[PDB]
RNA sequence: CGCAAGACGGACCAGAGCGAAAGCAUUUGCCAAGAAUGUUUUCAUUAAUCAAGAACGAAAGUCGGAGGUUCGAAGACGAUCAGAUACCGUCGUAGUUCCGACCAUAAACGAUGCCGACUGGCGAUGCGGCGGCGUUAUUCCCAUGACCCGCCGGGCAGCUUC
């Protein structure tokens, strides 16, 4: 009430007992409130209440008996109100209000150390608050619902982090802010096709042409912008644990929002296989996590091969469980000890970042399916020496050896179901699992590109089923109306040309192929060959192992 | 005990009835209440979520279900996995089955497991003033048919199959250790039921075989059952035929 | 059954605690003070005991005010006794209580000066700190609470012996 000296000193004497066993611990906040609502004067400021406001939203912190917990949502909203007000005071104004002298009024805090990281004590807060929201999105549970007002606080913290971004006098512009940017890209990165294509497929000539719509279309750019920008603002730190972290989040953006090409490029350039060894165990989880979404967007671009090799490394293991921080101590026998797996529970992970594992499973098992069913059709037409264990061969085998399967009622069984249909070589059986189990199962219902990936699945099935059919049937043939194959497997002649052309070249068939006449003339024998080539092999295997038995001996 | 424990499970059943309706009329309409466009944060979690009714029915119904299940498990089970007389057990089993059918299905695995364990303890236990097995087909046949019908329909209801298999195995074991008596009714019943439930899953071969078996049973039951109906014979012959002509060879890929 | 006055803090209350000694028990708040323990903080011999001199010092008593229920020197009675100015019963003044000045004494006794070093064993108790197989409180979970076991300080005491 009298010149900002009694006031300041009582500030001192309240921000002193800050820690000890006698805290009251909530009526320090209260008493900071009783030097503000009874702070009703003038110039002096609006002005220097800002900083007190820090300290006091810092009361709006420290009440809390420790770091593991989560923050009564009323406390959460009070926090917000504080921070929000302490954007008010710190747009309008610009003087920087724990230093830069003016005329005076009315300080002194040059005299302690630097105006400026106590100026930079607003980014601190807001990062803290990000983290507190994160601690939220762990203790609330899960499929159901307190949940939505909490999602709404999440909206609002989106707000906050946005705000904490445009402002930046920092020391001016570029050269460290980058971490606001970091937070902001951590709340841009795991978002969606629909908001990378509200710019592109909410119609771009049907949408408003208003500066605001450009700020929307630029808003989709603004994260992949801060890549290009704030590399140098980090660009500048070589620290492997932030480098290997950041780029993994960047490769995410590409494959989903845009080209899978750029995604494929970026990891292949970086070579972060070596670098994760230098990195600490959160970034291990990011490495695994990024590998998921690339084998996903392999299957979405429609490439069986790359989706296989990508999702292979995960499906060699059953650790995606413990990697997403979900693992029990006993869920086979392996996963001891108690106090150490809790580290994962404390560090990992919000529910809104997860993916379905049955998706991941099925997407892997289906990619391999189109590769391996022609492969084994070829093999059991006596091309066998290429039979490889510990692969989809095995994963199909364990489901194959059920004496008792009727209709499939598990996603495994729907894969087994479509597999049997592919063996028989009827398109029909593919469509069963691709429609029905994808509605069960909601493997279908998680992509706007399921529309695309339908067509990608279908024509491949129709081509490889034709191929599995041909691997058996071609002994029986004397010739073929190639026109029939086009009509029957629902393909067209230009493609069926190119297919049968590729086939007879590279599968090394004894067909002669009249492409203008649309005729094949084959006559490749013999059914007794299945025995004869088999004992010819059984024979030939004799001398070859025998030379090792020689070369050992000598 | 009969009056008390029946009145207990009856009070718990009504709390769950009220708990669902409550959540499924007031709170379910509160959920999808109003529009249904843009959730602000409902679309983002649409990549790995479900509907709002399951999302908030878990808040106000799951309790009832869980409670009931636990009670049924520890009730008769953890208080009457055997003993001497007193059926009520059949009623309890029926209730459990109904619950499994309606609410969660996983309960089946637990319930089934417990039942099997209990049957093993006795059948392979015999050591207490319990039931003096010998020629008491009453309780025997009772429990038998009970579990049977319960198991059969149960599996052939929630799209289960392993459960049905376990049930059949158990029945077979009972017949093995319960083949000392000639044979009462229900036999034909169960036979027909099984053949039917089969039909598809397995080939109409083994299914048709079971059908013919039931047809033969209709002969014995006839001489003993006495069924003056031509339509019946017709239907029988029809079922026989079909189950027969259907597949001439299996594709052992 | 209600009201008033003054006095007084039971059982709980203990070879228990605090204070230099005299002493100190109903609730709650305020005011200043102190011991022990913890500390890889500070100072660097600043200490020990004491003529002169100084503070506090039960009860009774004295002086001036307030108060005066209860008990009660003195005193008046009733008994007991040869006698009975006593022990016992009734009444009762000063005093007993509070405020302000005096008085300096007690079996003010552990009848045992103060400071320092060394020399047996054992089980407890009050306070602080530290270590631990566990039960127990709550919010579901190492906040700090209670109970159990052990260790290290200093304190009131006890038991045991060539």
């Amino acid at each position: 009430e009298i010149t900002h000296a009694v006031v300041i000193k009582k500030l001192n004497e309240i921000l002193q007992a800050r820690g000890k066993k006698g805290t009251d611990r909530a009526a320090q906040i209260e008493l900071l409130q009783l030097l503000v609502q009874i702070a009703s004067e003038n110039n002096l400021g609006e002005g220097v209440i800002v900083k007190i406001k820090f300290n006091i939203i810092a009361s709006l912190y420290d009440y809390n008996p420790n770091l593991a917990t989560y923050m009564k949502p009323e406390m959460w909203q009070k926090c917000l109100d504080c921070i929000n007000e302490l954007m008010d005071i710190l747009f309008a104004n610009p003087n920087i209000f724990v230093g830069e002298n003016i005329l005076e009024e009315s300080e002194n805090l040059q005299n302690v150390d630097q105006p400026l990281r106590v100026r930079g004590c607003i980014l601190t807060l807001v990062e803290r608050m990000d983290e507190e929201f994160t601690k939220i999105m762990q203790n609330t549970d899960p499929h159901s619902q307190e949940y939505v007002e909490h999602l709404k606080d999440e909206a609002q913290v989106c707000a906050i982090i946005e705000r904490v971004q445009r402002y930046l006098e920092e020391k001016g512009t570029t050269e460290e802010i980058c971490r606001v940017y970091l937070r902001r890209i951590l709340h841009t990165y795991y978002k969606f096709d629909y908001k990378a294509h509200q710019r592109q497929l909410t119609p771009p000539e049907g949408s408003s042409k208003s500066e605001q719509d450009q700020a929307e279309n630029e808003g989709e750019d603004s994260a992949v912008l801060m890549e290009r920008l704030c590399k140098y603002i980090y660009a500048k730190d070589r620290t492997d644990r932030i480098r290997t972290c950041a780029i993994l989040c960047h490769i995410y953006h590409h494959a989903l929002h845009s080209r899978w090409y750029q995604a494929r490029d970026l990891m292949l350039m970086s070579h972060l296989q070596d670098n994760i060894q230098h990195a600490d165990p959160p970034v291990q989880i990011l490495y695994n996590r990024t590998m998921v979404q690339l084998g996903i967007c392999a299957f979405r671009q429609g490439l069986t091969k790359d989706a296989h090799n990508a999702l292979l490394d995960i499906q060699s293991s059953g650790r995606a469980k413990e990697l997403l921080g979900q693992g029990l101590l006993l869920r086979s026998l392996q996963e001891r000890n108690q106090e150490q797996e809790k580290v994962e529970r404390r560090r990992q992970v919000p529910f809104h970042l997860h993916i379905n594992l049955e998706l991941l499973e099925c997407v892997y098992l289906v990619s391999a399916m189109l590769l391996e069913i022609p492969y084994m059709a070829a093999h059991e037409s006596d091309a066998r020496r290429r039979m490889i264990s510990k692969q989809f061969h095995h994963q199909l085998r364990v489901g194959e050896r059920q004496p008792l399967l009727g209709p499939p009622e598990s996603m495994r069984e729907h894969v087994v179901a479509a597999s049997k249909a592919m063996k028989m070589g009827d398109w029909k059986t593919c469509h069963s699992f691709i429609i029905n189990e994808k509605m069960n199962g909601k493997v279908w219902d998680l992509f706007p590109e399921a529309d695309k990936v339908r067509t990608m699945l279908v024509r491949k099935i129709q081509e490889e089923s034709l191929r599995t059919y041909l691997f058996t049937y071609s002994s029986v043939y004397d010739s073929i109306s190639m026109e029939t194959l086009s009509d029957m497997f629902e393909l067209d002649l230009p493609t069926v040309h190119s297919i049968i052309s590729k086939m007879i070249i590279n599968e090394e068939l004894m067909a002669s192929l009249d492409q203008p006449t649309q005729t094949v003339v084959m006559h490749r024998t013999e059914p007794t060959a299945q025995q004869n080539l088999a004992l010819q092999l059984a024979e030939k295997l004799g001398s070859l192992v025998e030379n090792n038995e020689r070369v050992f001996d000598h | 005990l009969e009056d008390v424990v029946r009145a207990y499970l009856k009070l718990a059943e009504e709390k769950t009835e009220a708990a669902k309706e409550e959540s499924q009329q007031m709170v379910l309409d509160i959920e999808d209440l109003d529009n249904i466009q843009t959730p602000e944060s409902v679309l983002l979690s649409a990549v790995s979520g479900e509907d709002t009714q399951d999302r908030t029915d878990r808040l106000l119904l799951t309790p009832w279900v869980k409670f009931l299940w636990e009670s049924y498990r520890q009730c008769l089970d953890l208080l009457r996995n055997n003993s001497r007389v007193e059926r009520l057990y059949h009623d309890i089993a029926q209730q459990a089955f109904k619950f499994c059918l309606q609410y969660t299905r996983k309960a089946e695995f637990r319930k089934l497991c417990d039942n099997l364990r209990m049957h093993l303890s006795q059948i392979q236990r015999h050591h207490n003033q319990s039931t003096a097995i010998n020629l008491n087909n009453p309780e025997s046949q009772s429990m038998h048919l009970e579990t049977r019908l319960v198991q059969l329909d149960s599996a052939i209801s929630m799209e289960l199959w392993q459960e049905a298999f376990k049930a059949v195995e158990d029945i077979h074991g009972l017949f093995s250790l319960s083949k000392k008596p000639p044979k009462p009714q229900l036999m034909a019943n169960y036979y027909n039921k099984v053949s039917t439930v089969f039909w598809k899953s397995g080939n109409a071969l083994f299914h048709a075989s079971t059908l013919h078996r039931l047809y033969h049973l209709s002969r014995e039951m006839r001489k003993n059952l006495t069924q003056d109906e031509m339509q019946r014979m017709s239907t029988r012959v029809l079922l026989a035929t079909l189950s027969i002509p259907i597949t001439p060879e299996r594709t052992d890929i």
